[PDB]
RNA sequence: GUGUGUCUGGGUGGUGG
């Protein structure tokens, strides 16, 4: 539901790359070009940052059970 | 080769012509006219001969009623109650979809002659034998009719309870509290019990299942599931077969692999079961469009004309069915008094038009092709691209006459294109 | 295949060349509709494509009519397995 | 002894004693949640 | 059919149905949300009201009398989740992507 | 309604359809909006109905004033009843293109009265105006429409209630901003050309600038007249 | 200066090999 810290296959850190990827997409860069600009050359990491679903945002819509 | 009928709530079988005479047809010509429509045809008139020999004992209506009333579950010893029982059976039990009140015996006789005629057509091979696995001959009892069936018996029990209560209090000559007279708990208890256990009525079990929340696909599959109540242990492998009619309605792949193969089925993506609609606009429109009713026609006029059926009830005939079908399709595409889910089938080889409005019919949207061109044009797509902006919805596309819902029975007579190229 | 570990030459042919003829109850696809297998076909069409012959292979990709016919054949296989299990079970119990 | 629950809606802390009606102290909600334990929570970061 | 019991004699007839939104009771009535029904093991039902004539003439109108409770399929026109936005559905601790179509 | 149904039925002769359309035009000249919704706003699907709509549109061009009144009533019914039809839209295009600032003025007065009265009408009105500007591209001047709408047809009457007055003020502010939506397809093409190059099509650029200046003057007049119209006007807004 | 009671009997549905 949240971006994994490490790529499953090789172990490159991709926990810091989700927000930069979203910013590049908002900058009308093609997701292939966005992934290229983030240095993810191995297609394992491209899969990592490309197939991720940002479901933690949907969970944040619900109220906390205690404040 | 005498013809026999199994009248409801009668222990022993009866000849058909005896039922015809009991309906009020002493003569023989009118009966065969109601059965046979082409008197120049001698073959169907030939095979109906061994039935007619059973008419020797019975010509009068009274003795026919005596025969069809003496074989009931409750024995009848004297004349008048046997006649009353036969009249009650022939008025209320058999063929209620044609008529339940009085002044409908002739329509019931017409339908009975029609079904005998259908049997004779099948016997000669002029008409194909019906297929039990055809999805057009099947109705899907959704939540609506199931809850309605429960509620009917439950309300009947409530009325019985309040009747017993009132009868008990009346003997003392006292008024009451009506709220105290209505034990409100039985309806809620019955609905809750049936919804929880899944036992329907009283016979039928497993209707209600716990929603499978393992994954989202499981929830969607469970909500769109449908079950065939045919015997799971049965050796007949015909109903488990993936019938050809399941195309576009039912998923061909999705089925349990255990003992429930082919009986439990899942809807296709675009499939949409009909919810039901009243047939009164159908009937009022048809009479406005030269639909000559059964009560006004001569029985010989149906030799060439085409029968018209509304929800399985034969009402009237039409001289020219082609333009009738064209204008009905125009009305359906134009979103007039007739709704989209109404099925419009026309058997052409045997002159019949059958209009259906009942619930449980399965249908899916399809694009419409006219003059080898798609009625859908670039303008619809351009509007649909701005769907979130100008609220041009799929409903507008249906109302534009570009798409329509085709039932399985209607799917028989369509010519379907896989793709525009 | 030649090692005999798994598969068959029929599997090779179906994957590469031609899936073949789909059958229901030992015969071709029946006229479930009125004188046609599917509404996409002309009435009284006895040709290969109309009656279940899957021209394409598993590599090229089945056309949707062929997909449906292949589904019918697979369903026949599954039903046969499901009834066969119970029948043979009772026979075996009596035999022992 | 001073058992604390959490309202489902108000997310308020309520001193509910034994064999008491389960009522919120603000909105009167019927559903209450328990607070996380105090003993020790340790996980090896695997 | 209208049930009739007899001397004096009165006739009972039901004319109109009135189904309110789902509620739960105890003290004052309160609307019940599907999450509340799931957690508290309540039947997500709605009360069914009818109006009855008792003519003995001496015509008495029992407007809107309770006769039973009917379960409500979720996300239907009479469920409490009908027509709500995603933000409102989330605020009720309900999943906006949930399709409904089931009873509780 | 007999005109549209008969014209569609006779469609796949020409003289009988034209005669029926002329009779409908005479009736419209004779002359609330329920009949217009029942006849003009009927959503008939077939292309025979499209031929009927074309014949009625030609008659509407022949009967520009009464057609403008009927189209204004149809637009009012479409906005208030939350429904629309392609035939009603085509009739609206014909009425707008036939008589400049006559059909849109009354239509916008009816729309402003409805918006002051009921909500859920600004988005539909904006979409209808955008569709009309894209398709017809003739005499679609919503600036004059809004200017006429400000005070003529029941403008004090539709703002009697506090909520109604607030709706009227919001509708007036939207119409003050709707001048951009009121530009026709030629102005949009000129904007595309200016995006390609600000100097290309200098004469077309000057014509678009003059039309936009007229629209801006109308919007400024609407903004100036709105403040005395609404007592509950917010200073910052 | 200790220590055994573990809600049975039916029905329905889903599932795995
Ligand atoms: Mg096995
Ligand atoms: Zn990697
Ligand atoms: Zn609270």
């Amino acid at each position: 539901m949240i971006i994994p810290v490490r790529c499953f296959t090789c172990g490159k850190i991709v926990g810091n790359k989700w927000e930069a990827y979203l910013g590049l997409l908002q900058a009308e860069y093609t997701e292939g070009d966005a992934l290229d600009a983030l240095g993810l050359k191995r297609y394992c990491c491209r899969r990592m940052l490309l197939a991720h679903v940002d479901l933690i945002e949907k969970l944040l819509n619900y109220a906390p059970l205690e404040k | 080769q005498r013809i026999v009928a199994t009248l409801p709530y009668i222990k022993q079988e009866v000849p058909i012509i005896i039922v015809f005479r009991a309906l009020g047809f002493v003569s023989d010509r009118d009966i065969l006219e109601h059965i046979i429509y082409d008197f120049e045809d001698p073959e169907m008139m030939e095979m109906v001969k061994p039935s007619l020999d059973e008419a020797f004992v019975i010509q009068e209506q009274n003795v026919a009623l005596n025969f069809i009333g003496s074989r009931g579950a409750k024995p009848g010893v004297t004349k008048e109650k046997r006649i009353k029982y036969a009249k009650e059976v022939l008025q209320k039990e058999m063929l209620p979809h044609v008529g339940v009140s009085d002044f409908c015996e002739t329509k019931k006789a017409y339908f009975l002659g029609y079904m005998v005629h259908r049997l004779l057509l099948a016997a000669l091979g002029r008409r194909e034998l019906d297929d039990r696995d055809h999805y057009g001959n099947k109705r899907l009892d959704l939540a609506g009719p199931l809850l309605a069936f429960l509620f009917r018996g439950m309300f009947k029990n409530l009325l019985k309870e309040v009747r017993i209560y009132a009868q008990k209090f009346i003997d003392r000559g006292k008024d009451f509290n009506l709220e105290l007279a209505i034990k409100t708990r039985i309806i809620s208890d019955g609905l809750k019990y049936s919804l929880a256990t899944g036992n329907w009525g009283d016979a039928r079990a497993g209707v209600s299942q716990v929603l499978n929340r393992l994954t989202f696909a499981s929830t969607l599959s469970h909500l769109r599931r449908l079950n065939s109540p045919i015997g799971r242990d049965g050796k007949l492998a015909k109903p488990r077969q993936l019938h050809n009619t399941l195309w576009g309605m039912v998923c061909p792949a999705e089925t349990p692999e255990g003992h429930a193969v082919g009986l439990v089925k899942n809807l296709a993506l675009m499939a949409y079961i009909s919810v039901g609609s009243q047939p009164s606009p159908i009937l009022e429109f048809l009479e406005e469009w030269s639909m000559e009713n059964l009560e006004e026609i001569s029985p010989a006029a149906i030799a060439d004309a085409t029968k018209i059926f509304v929800n399985g009830c034969w009402v009237g005939i039409h001289k020219d069915p082609e333009q009738l079908m064209n204008t009905l399709r125009k009305l359906r595409r134009q979103m007039d008094i007739i709704v989209s889910e109404v099925s419009m089938i026309r058997d052409i080889r045997e002159r019949e038009i059958r209009i259906y409005t009942d619930a449980g019919r399965i249908c899916r949207p399809l694009l419409i092709v006219e003059k080898q061109k798609l009625l859908l044009k670039k303008r619809h797509i351009d509007q649909l691209k701005e769907r979130e902006y100008n609220n041009y919805s799929w409903q507008d596309l249906v109302a534009s006459g570009v798409v329509e819902y085709i039932d399985t029975l209607e799917e028989e007579t369509v010519m379907l294109a896989m793709t525009p190229d | 295949v030649v090692s005999g570990a798994k598969g068959s030459k029929i599997n090779i042919s179906q994957v590469i060349a031609v899936v073949g003829q789909q059958n229901v109850e030992g015969k071709r696809i029946p006229f479930g509709f009125k004188h046609r297998t599917l509404p996409h076909f002309i009435k009284d069409d006895y040709g290969p494509e109309s009656r279940g012959f899957v021209e394409n292979s598993y590599l090229a990709g089945l056309t949707p009519t062929e997909f449906f016919f292949h589904a019918m054949g697979g369903r026949e296989g599954l039903i046969d397995t499901a009834v066969k299990t119970a029948e043979t079970g009772y026979i075996q119990r009596r035999l022992i | 002894q001073p058992m604390i629950y959490i309202c489902g809606e108000c997310h308020t802390e309520n001193e509910i004693k034994s064999r008491d009606p389960i009522r919120c102290r603000e909105c009167g909600y019927r559903i209450m949640y328990k607070k996380r334990t105090k003993r020790l929570v340790v996980f090896d970061a695997r | 059919p209208p049930i009739d019991l007899q001397p004096p004699r009165y006739l009972l007839k039901f004319e109109q149905i009135y189904l309110s939104k789902p509620t739960h009771w105890d003290g004052a009535p309160s609307p019940m949300m599907p999450n509340e029904a799931r957690l508290r093991n309540l039947t997500y039902s709605a009360p069914l009201y009818v109006d009855i004539t008792k003519t003995v003439q001496l015509q008495t109108q029992h407007q809107k009398t309770f006769i039973g409770k009917i379960p409500i399929m979720l996300r239907s026109t009479y469920c409490l989740l009908n027509g709500l936005t995603d933000r409102d559905l989330c605020e009720l601790n309900e999943c906006p992507l949930d399709p409904g179509g089931y009873f509780i | 309604l007999l005109a549209v149904q008969k014209l569609e039925m006779w469609l796949q002769l020409t003289r009988p359809a034209q005669d029926l359309l002329m009779s409908v035009c005479m009736n419209c000249n004779t002359h609330d909006m329920d009949v217009i919704s029942h006849l003009i706003k009927i959503r008939l699907k077939p292309k025979v109905l499209l031929n009927h709509f074309m014949l009625c549109i030609r008659e509407l061009l022949s009967a520009h004033k009464d057609n403008l009144g009927t189209t204004i009533k149809l637009v009012i019914f479409n906005e208030l009843s939350s429904a629309r039809n392609p035939n009603n839209m085509q009739v609206l295009y014909t009425a707008l293109q036939h008589s400049s600032e006559l059909a849109p003025k009354f239509l916008a007065m009816v729309f402003q009265d409805l918006l002051t009265n009921k909500d859920d009408y600004l988005r539909a009105s904006r979409a209808l105006l955008r569709e009309i500007i894209k398709q017809t591209k003739h005499e679609i001047n919503f600036q004059a429409f809004c200017l006429g709408l400000m005070q003529e047809r029941k403008e004090p009457q539709y703002l009697e209630m506090e909520f109604k007055e607030r709706f009227v003020v919001h509708i007036t502010d939207v119409l003050a901003v709707s001048m951009m939506l009121g530009i026709t397809a030629q102005v949009k093409e000129a904007g595309i050309a200016w995006d390609k190059g600000e100097k290309r099509n200098l004469e077309v650029l000057r014509s678009f600038q003059n039309q936009i200046a007229a629209i801006q003057r109308d919007a400024v007049w609407w903004l100036h007249t709105v403040v005395p119209s609404i007592s509950k006007l917010a200073p910052k807004d």
